[PDB]
């Protein structure tokens, strides 16, 4: 791809994000997500392989269905308001319609089943996009329609998406699929919390974006997309072994680390509430979550798997990669729970 | 600058009119005399009904009836 | 089937045992349809029969638990004429946990769905006496 | 409310249902998506111009274009999935469940 | 880095500096075939840039002092006890091929990112294109495995299919039995060991296998051993070539910045020649990986990145 | 330490904590009130601003 | 010499050094600036002087 | 009946979405969403939009629904489809005979089965098309509207050149 | 929560009314942390691209810490600030309600019966 190109077309992916963050007519609220959905698709069909294509297929289809339910909500709403004033919904019939179509662009379970596949049929970079910049935009919505959402549905899709991303990744050995599914389980606790205290939700998505473009900027670095190939770095990359096991402990929300940070505040917010069975099913569920992380530890950095003879050649050779913010997010992601007060600042 | 638009119109003179055309779209406008009169023309025309206004006691400037001095005149568009 | 909860948990326990049985029923035929429409729809059977016999076959099996457990938990409610108790559920959810062990054909997971049932029946009794909330309303 | 919100509304599920419910051809589906957005524009329209909400009428060209900027972009994949299998069927789009 | 999307954005294109002259000439033949001259001679009549033979020790001649390193940490692997002891029971045979196509596989992304930055085309001898002549010829030997011959195509068909093949093939047609008489007149007491039926072998595949697949993607020569001493003839052949196969016609400014963009990342580049495909003959095992890892990181300018070596002399780390 | 300033030194631990446990539960009570009522600076979404309102004579009278 | 190859840092970057260290001493003279200002308008708000 | 058209034009419209929603082959798909937007067309003119009536055929049908025939002819050259065809249709019929001996249904939402030629404005707009102008107002007031939209279609110009390409 | 008392004046990083406030101190210590963390970003920016790790880059770790600083303080004015606000709020809400927040008769444990339980 041209340069000029990739620029103009990353420019339009963050435009329309921004536009749905700072309309206040639900028309531009779908022009927004149109305008960013027409500029990712090249971004997935990056490197030219029937895995892109195939991929990119299956999302314009999974965010098309989205954004034509997304528009029967907007439609419903402006039957029964007469207004088009991006704030809560005016019909339970719009507000499932809309809580629907943003859980099938979040890609929550149970319409998940796009998010692995889409995951690892792209380049890691365009995968670190989906997860992390593609997630920012449905948040959003979903923060000014929190007055209408149904609980009974979000916190449904919440429990379910924890569970189902929980199993996901235990089967796994690709790391893209593994971070999907992360993502769908951590996705399901940022809409857990999102009824009782939207800063939290804030707070998850904004460890969750810095945990995750963490170890796709490591994968990146180490050029790695399957657990077998990660397990060679110790042997070429020695720091990049501490790095992703720190961040992966850190993504397990284990005390001391950051990741400990949203989980423990989500479960702060909702027994304040008087929800005491939930957030404990939540979070012993996300026990999967860190077992296989400690799986990737394991094959990763706590032991040495066997190496090839060829990577005494890569020995002398130096990573010229761009390895862009990786200190700054690695620490970030790992050692910013004495500051857990500063949530404060996402009010 | 002169052999350039000289090339240009050897071999592309479709090109060279389009961009000159639009070149003038663009730029006239702002150079005419009489821009100012399509605004006032199309502010001048009376889609709805102008609702009188209730006399206080002192409006001056409005007028009690059509035929009256006072108001906005239409002499400019009558004459040009 | 928020409505099939409500005339299960409307009538108290011990008191009429063919219709809480039947309300037993019916919630474990509507799980099992859930699970049989999902089951069909990420996994194709080979054919139509097969679909309606898988169809068939967690329905019933889903529905002998209701009743089992039902069954079970009101006549051990009325036997022991203590009706607020959990453990008439904890003895309900193994008469389910075995029922799905005899569907399966298999002692074990008859023993594991057993413990885990009971413990869960028993679990949801003490939700129903204290008020526990699991979707609970923001408040705060 | 009035009787033909009914009929575009049933409309819409339709082609949901047909859009949901998938036979082999991916075109079908962009027929049934572009369905879908038709009866979304129709609805639209006779909502704005009952109301004699004025500057709502220019929302279901704007509905229309970037939707069919999105057809645009559906044909493309479609043609794109057909260059790789010879044809649009769906079931050739199985690679990445490994 | 020295060039990226910014350089391309602000003018750098390399069709600019891509002349008539800006040819990738890979020369190739037998063991003696004697074309190790005349690739220079044609590096010194139309002015390329000659590569020697990709070797055992060519990544340490480009990396460090560029002095050859010892051979427990470039290589693993002997080509004179392979020519002992080819049915050996270590693995030194696919072993040392392994890291041959390694070394060949850095070779052409420095020829190839010399010729995209200068201008200037480059000959080579015995191309990555051309290594698996070696693989079959050691396969239909019994030298190597059937497994061993899996991994070379795993690892070729991921790595070879991102580059350009060469302008020019250049090969030289030396029978077997000229082979060995250069072979006993060259005195080498190991390589006086290969058999006759593994250049025959070589021969094989060269003109079975390779000769045919590269008429198609790039123009082959083909020259016997009398008429390839003369220099002249080659480059007057050269010279007068009409391109018009192969994917360098269609070669854009964005295709060959993304080309370059490639072969100027050297781990890149070397990225899948270390698959985890767990093959006896180049499986090394974690204590002797930590421990040669270890060693090699204590050698003279190998603990850091190349300019931060207070050993070696460089200065003004504190500000770098 | 002199056991009368580990004695005093309590008592100013003790008075801070037992300060911001207070606080703490009336921070819950001021949520859960001013949720259920709406009545306060917090829970406060978005209705339409009235000043959006063109308030001209329109082209028929009766609206 | 030592290295075959002349290595990208082998001699500092010096207009990057430059802009690094002038832009660190920029943001501690506007932070200690800001600082400054703050604690002068809080005691002019609050009367503490 | 002629007081029911809109509603008559709209049952036309929900035969012609199972018609194509069952999916017989995709030019027949093509042909029967063609058949619905010539008769959403119709109901739209006849609640007055005269102009996105006559954009429903210019821009749908006349330029979106001849691309997807035309790749559908370069690409492709039962008992589901008619099953499924008849099913949606007895459902329709159902819908219009509760609605109809009823005078009220409710599927999802409470639906009045009188002629929806009821709820109709009783005044007139003088000189100007309503409809009209609010669509003109894209121009004065439109102008962020127009500016996403803009740079949509010239994004989705360079996005199918990217795509396609191959390279 | 406080979403719509920040809406009538919205994205204001720190608000006029923040400045009656005392701003963090240089010698806070979570900014101290954020340059600790600014410190270990220049460390694992060194050890990543195989640099010495104390020693190379001395500007480039000064700029690490100095930017975590910078960053950092204007955080934590704006933490303080939104708890200062959440404290003004509670406090003019409890003034304003005084029928919901009554004061409570405090009973010394003369009166106040408890049970006992032995521990036998
Ligand atoms: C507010 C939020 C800020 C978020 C981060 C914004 C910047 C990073 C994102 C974009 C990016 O990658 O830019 C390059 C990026 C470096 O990222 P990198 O490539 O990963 O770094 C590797 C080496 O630093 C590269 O080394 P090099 O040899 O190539 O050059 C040395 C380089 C040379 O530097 C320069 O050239 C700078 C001078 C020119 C600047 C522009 C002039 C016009 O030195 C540095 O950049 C030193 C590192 C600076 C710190 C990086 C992180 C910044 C702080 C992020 C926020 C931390 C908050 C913690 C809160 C914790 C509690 C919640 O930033 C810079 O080059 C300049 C940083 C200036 C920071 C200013 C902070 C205050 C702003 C107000
Ligand atoms: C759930 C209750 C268990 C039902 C599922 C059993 C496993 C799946 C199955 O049927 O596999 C057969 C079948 C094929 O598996 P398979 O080839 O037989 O694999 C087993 C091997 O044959 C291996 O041979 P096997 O069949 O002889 O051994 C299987 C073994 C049976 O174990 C034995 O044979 C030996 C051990 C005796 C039984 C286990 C005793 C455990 C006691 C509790 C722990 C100690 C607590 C102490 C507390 C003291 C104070 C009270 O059972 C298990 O491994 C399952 C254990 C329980 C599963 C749930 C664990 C969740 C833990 C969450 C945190 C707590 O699986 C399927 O086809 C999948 C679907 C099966 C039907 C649906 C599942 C039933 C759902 C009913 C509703 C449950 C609602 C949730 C309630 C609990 C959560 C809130
Ligand atoms: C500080 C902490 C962060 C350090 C990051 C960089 C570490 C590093 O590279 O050290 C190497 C360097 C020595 O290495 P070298 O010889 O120069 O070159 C590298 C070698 O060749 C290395 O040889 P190699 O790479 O060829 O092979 C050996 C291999 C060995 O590795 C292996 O074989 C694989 C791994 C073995 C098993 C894993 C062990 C556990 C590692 C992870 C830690 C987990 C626990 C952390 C907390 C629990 C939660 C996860 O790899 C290494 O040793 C690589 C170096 C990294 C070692 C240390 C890693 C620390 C980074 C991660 C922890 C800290 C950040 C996250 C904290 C989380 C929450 C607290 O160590 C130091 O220089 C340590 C620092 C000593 C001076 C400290 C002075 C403090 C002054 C503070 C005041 C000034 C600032 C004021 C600020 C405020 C202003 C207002
Ligand atoms: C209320 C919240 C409002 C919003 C707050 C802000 C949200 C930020 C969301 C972050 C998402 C970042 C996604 C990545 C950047 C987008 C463009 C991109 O992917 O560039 C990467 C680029 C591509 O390189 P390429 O050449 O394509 O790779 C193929 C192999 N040669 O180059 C590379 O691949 C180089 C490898 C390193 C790239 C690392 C990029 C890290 C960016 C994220 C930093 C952390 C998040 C920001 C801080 C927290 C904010 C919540
Ligand atoms: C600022 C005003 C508004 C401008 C935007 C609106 C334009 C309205 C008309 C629409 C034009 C859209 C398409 C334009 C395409 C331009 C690129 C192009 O055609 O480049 C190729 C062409 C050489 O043609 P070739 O590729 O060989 O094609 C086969 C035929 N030989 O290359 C050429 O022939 C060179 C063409 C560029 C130079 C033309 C110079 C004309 C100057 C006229 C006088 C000045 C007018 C004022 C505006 C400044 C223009 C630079
Ligand atoms: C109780 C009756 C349930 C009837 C519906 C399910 C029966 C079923 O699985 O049918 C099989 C069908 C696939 O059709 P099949 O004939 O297998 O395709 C090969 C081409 N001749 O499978 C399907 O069509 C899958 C979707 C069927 C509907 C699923 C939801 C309703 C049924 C389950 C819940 C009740
Ligand atoms: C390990 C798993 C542990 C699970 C512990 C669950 C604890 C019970 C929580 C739900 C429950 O039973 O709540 C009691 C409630 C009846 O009490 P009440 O609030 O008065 O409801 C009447 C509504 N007007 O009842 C209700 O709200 C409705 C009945 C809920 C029953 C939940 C289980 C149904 C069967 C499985 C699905
Ligand atoms: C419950 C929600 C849906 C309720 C309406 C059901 C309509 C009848 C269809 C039932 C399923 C029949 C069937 O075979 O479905 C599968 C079919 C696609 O499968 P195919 O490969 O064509 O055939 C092999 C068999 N699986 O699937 C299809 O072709 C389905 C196309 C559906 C189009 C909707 C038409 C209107 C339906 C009524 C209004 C809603
Ligand atoms: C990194 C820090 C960069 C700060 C740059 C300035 C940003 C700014 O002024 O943001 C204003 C915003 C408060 O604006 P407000 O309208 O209250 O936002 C409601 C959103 N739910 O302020 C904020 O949202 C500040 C907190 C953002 C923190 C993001 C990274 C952690
Ligand atoms: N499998 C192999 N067997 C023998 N020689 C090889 C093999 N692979 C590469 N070579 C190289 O080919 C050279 C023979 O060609 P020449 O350079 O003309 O002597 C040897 O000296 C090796 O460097």
């Amino acid at each position: 791809m041209n340069p000029i190109i990739l620029i103009i077309i990353l420019m339009t992916v963050m435009l329309g994000t921004i536009i749905v963050m700072i309309s206040t007519h639900w028309l531009l609220i779908w022009i927004g997500f149109e305008m960013n959905m027409l500029a990712i698709i090249p971004i997935m069909m990056k490197k030219h392989n029937p895995r892109a294509t195939e991929a990119s297929t299956k999302y314009f289809l999974t965010q098309s269905t989205a954004s034509m339910l997304l528009m029967m909500a907007i439609i419903i709403n402006l039957m029964f308001s007469g207004q088009w004033t991006v704030m809560k919904l005016f019909n339970p019939m719009a507000s499932m319609l809309m809580t629907m179509a943003l859980a099938m662009k979040l890609g929550m379970a149970p319409f998940h089943f796009w998010v692995p596949e889409v995951t690892q049929g792209i380049p890691l970079s365009s995968g670190l996009i989906l997860l992390t910049w593609q997630k920012l935009a449905p948040m959003s919505v979903l923060y000014q329609i929190l007055p209408s959402i149904n609980l009974d549905l979000i916190l449904t899709l919440s429990i379910l998406s924890i569970t189902i991303g929980g199993w996901g990744g235990l089967n796994q050995t690709q790391l893209r699929k593994i971070m999907a599914y992360s993502s769908i389980a951590h996705m399901g606790w940022m809409t857990a919390v999102l009824l009782y205290n939207p800063t939290m939700t804030l707070l998850n998505l904004i460890i969750y974006i810095i945990m995750t473009s963490t170890m796709f900027t490591l994968f990146m670095a180490n050029s790695t997309t399957t657990t077998l190939s990660l397990s060679h770095t110790w042997n070429k990359a020695p720091i990049m072994t501490i790095l992703v096991l720190i961040t992966l402990l850190s993504m397990g929300g284990l005390p001391p680390l950051s990741g400990f940070m949203p989980k423990w505040m989500i479960i702060q917010e909702m027994t304040k509430n008087d929800s005491i069975i939930l957030p404990t099913l939540m979070a012993i569920t996300a026990l999967l979550n860190l077992y296989f992380y400690m799986r990737l530890t394991y094959s990763t950095a706590l032991t040495m798997f066997p190496s090839t003879n060829n990577m005494k050649m890569k020995w002398q050779f130096p990573t010229t990669k761009r390895m862009t913010l990786l200190p700054t997010m690695t620490v970030l992601s790992t050692m910013l729970l004495p500051l857990t007060p500063i949530l404060s600042i996402l009010e | 600058v002169a052999a350039f638009l000289k090339n240009v119109w050897a071999k592309e003179p479709v090109l060279v009119a389009s961009f000159a055309i639009a070149g003038l779209a663009v730029i006239l406008p702002t150079l005419s005399p009489y821009t100012k009169y399509s605004l006032m023309i199309n502010r001048a025309t009376p889609y709805n009904y102008p609702v009188p206004l209730r006399d206080d006691g002192n409006m001056p400037d409005v007028p009690s009836h059509p035929q009256d001095p006072q108001g906005p005149s239409l002499e400019w568009l009558k004459r040009l | 089937a928020k409505t099939l909860l409500h005339q299960y948990w409307d009538i108290p326990e011990g008191t009429e045992c063919h219709r809480k049985t039947y309300a037993a029923t019916s919630i474990g035929g509507a799980s099992g349809l859930v699970v049989s429409a999902y089951s069909v729809a990420l996994k194709t059977p080979t054919s139509f029969l097969e679909g309606v016999a898988r169809t068939g076959r967690y329905t019933f099996t889903a529905a002998a638990i209701g009743a089992i457990f039902g069954l079970t938990s009101c006549i051990s409610a009325q036997v022991r004429e203590k009706p607020d108790d959990p453990l008439n559920y904890l003895i309900g959810g193994c008469a389910g946990g075995l029922t799905l062990g005899a569907r399966t054909r298999s002692y074990g997971i008859g023993a594991a769905a057993c413990a885990y049932m009971g413990l869960t029946a028993a679990l949801v009794k003490m939700g129903q006496l204290e008020g526990w909330k699991v979707f609970a309303e923001p408040k705060v | 409310m009035s009787l033909v919100y009914m009929n575009i509304m049933m409309a819409f599920t339709v082609s949901l249902t047909g859009l949901l419910m998938y036979r082999s051809h991916l075109m079908s589906s962009l027929l049934c998506l572009e369905g879908m957005m038709l009866s979304l524009f129709i609805l639209a329209t006779l909502m704005i111009l009952n109301s004699h909400f004025t500057l709502a009428s220019m929302m279901p060209i704007i509905l229309l274009v970037f939707a069919a900027c999105e057809a645009a972009l559906g044909l493309s994949l479609l043609v794109m999935v057909s260059n790789t299998y010879g044809t649009d069927y769906v079931q050739n789009l199985n690679l990445l469940q490994c | 880095l020295q060039y990226g999307p910014l350089a391309y954005i602000l003018g750098e294109k390399t069709t600019k500096k891509m002349t008539e002259n800006s040819k990738l000439i890979t020369v190739d033949g037998n063991i003696c075939s004697g074309k190790s001259k005349l690739a220079k001679e044609v590096a010194e009549k139309l002015g390329l840039k000659h590569f020697p033979e990709a070797g055992i020790h060519y990544a340490d001649s480009t990396t460090g002092d560029g002095k050859p390193l010892p051979v427990r940490f470039s290589g693993n692997c002997s080509l004179e006890k392979f020519y002992d002891d080819p049915k050996s029971n270590d693995g030194n045979s696919y072993r040392l091929q392994a890291w041959l196509y390694a070394s060949r596989l850095l070779q052409y992304a420095d020829a190839l990112e010399h010729l995209l930055s200068t201008g200037q085309g480059v000959v080579l001898e015995r191309s990555i294109y051309s290594d698996f002549v070696f693989l079959e010829a050691m396969y239909r030997q019994g030298f190597i495995r059937k497994q061993c011959v899996d991994h070379y195509n795993q690892v070729k068909k991921v790595t070879v299919c991102e580059y350009l093949p060469p302008h020019v093939v250049i090969y030289v047609d030396v029978p077997v039995s000229e082979v060995q008489s250069r072979i006993q007149k060259k005195g080498n007491p190991h390589e006086m060991k290969i058999t006759s039926a593994y250049l025959q072998d070589i021969e094989n595949v060269y003109k079975g296998t390779f000769l045919p697949e590269m008429s198609e993607k790039c123009e082959v020569l083909q020259y016997s051993a009398w008429e390839a001493e003369d220099a002249e003839k080659v480059v007057e052949d050269i010279q007068y070539l009409k391109y018009d196969k192969g994917p360098w016609l269609d070669q854009d400014d964005r295709k060959l910045h993304n080309l370059r963009m490639l072969v100027q990342d050297k781990l890149e580049v070397l990225n899948y020649t270390s698959i985890p495909v767990f093959l006896p003959e180049v499986t090394i095992g974690a204590h002797q990986s930590d421990r040669v890892f270890q060693e090699f990181t204590e050698l003279p300018g190998r603990k850091y990145r190349a300019g931060y070596n207070e050993d070696v002399g460089d200065k003004w780390i504190w500000l770098k | 330490d002199a056991p009368e300033k580990n004695y005093e030194r309590t008592m100013a631990i003790l008075q801070i904590e037992s300060e911001k446990a207070e606080l703490r539960l009336k921070e819950l009570e001021v949520r859960r009130l001013m949720r259920a009522k709406g009545d306060g600076p917090w829970f406060q979404y978005p209705t339409i601003d009235k000043a959006l309102i063109d308030h001209s004579p329109k082209a028929t009278p009766d609206n | 010499k030592f290295y075959i190859q002349e290595p990208p840092h082998g001699s500092p970057n010096w207009l990057k050094v430059g802009l690094t260290l002038g832009t660190s001493a920029f943001l501690w003279i506007y932070l200690i600036k800001q600082h400054n200002e703050d604690v002068l308008e809080y005691k002019r708000r609050n009367g503490l002087e | 009946m002629m007081t029911y058209i809109v509603f008559i034009l709209s049952i036309i419209f929900v035969m012609g979405f199972v018609g194509f929603s069952s999916k017989p082959s995709p030019i027949y798909g093509g042909l029967g969403l063609i058949v619905s937007g010539g008769v959403g067309c119709g109901i739209v003119l006849n609640f007055g939009g005269s102009f996105l009536g006559l954009m429903v055929f210019l821009i749908y049908l006349g330029g979106m629904m001849v691309v997807f025939g035309y790749t559908t002819a370069m690409a492709t050259e039962n008992k589901v489809v008619l099953g499924t065809f008849i099913t949606g249709l007895l459902m329709e019929f159902l819908m219009v005979y509760y609605v109809l001996k009823d005078k009220e249904v409710e599927i999802v939402f409470k639906f009045n089965g009188m002629g929806d030629w009821v709820i109709y404005d009783t005044g007139d707009s003088g000189f100007f098309s309503e409809e009209a102008m609010g669509i003109a107002a894209l121009y004065s007031y439109g102008t962020w509207l127009v500016i996403v939209t803009g740079w949509s279609l010239l994004i989705g110009v360079v996005v199918i050149m990217e795509i396609t390409r191959g390279n | 929560m406080m979403t719509g008392r920040q809406a009538r004046a919205p994205l204001q990083f720190l608000p006029d009314e923040a400045r009656s406030l005392p701003p963090p101190k240089l010698t806070d210590p979570r900014l101290a942390y954020i340059g600790f963390l600014g410190y270990c970003s220049g460390l694992i920016d060194n050890a990543i691209r195989r640099r010495p790790v104390l020693s190379a880059g001395l500007h480039r770790q000064f700029l690490y810490i100095t930017s975590f600083v910078f960053v950092g303080y204007y955080l934590l004015k704006r933490q303080d600030y939104m708890y200062a606000v959440r404290d003004h709020d509670m406090f003019s809400y409890i003034k304003s309600h005084p029928e919901d927040f009554p004061e409570k008769d405090k009973k010394t444990y003369r009166e106040v019966f408890e049970e006992f339980h032995p521990v036998r």
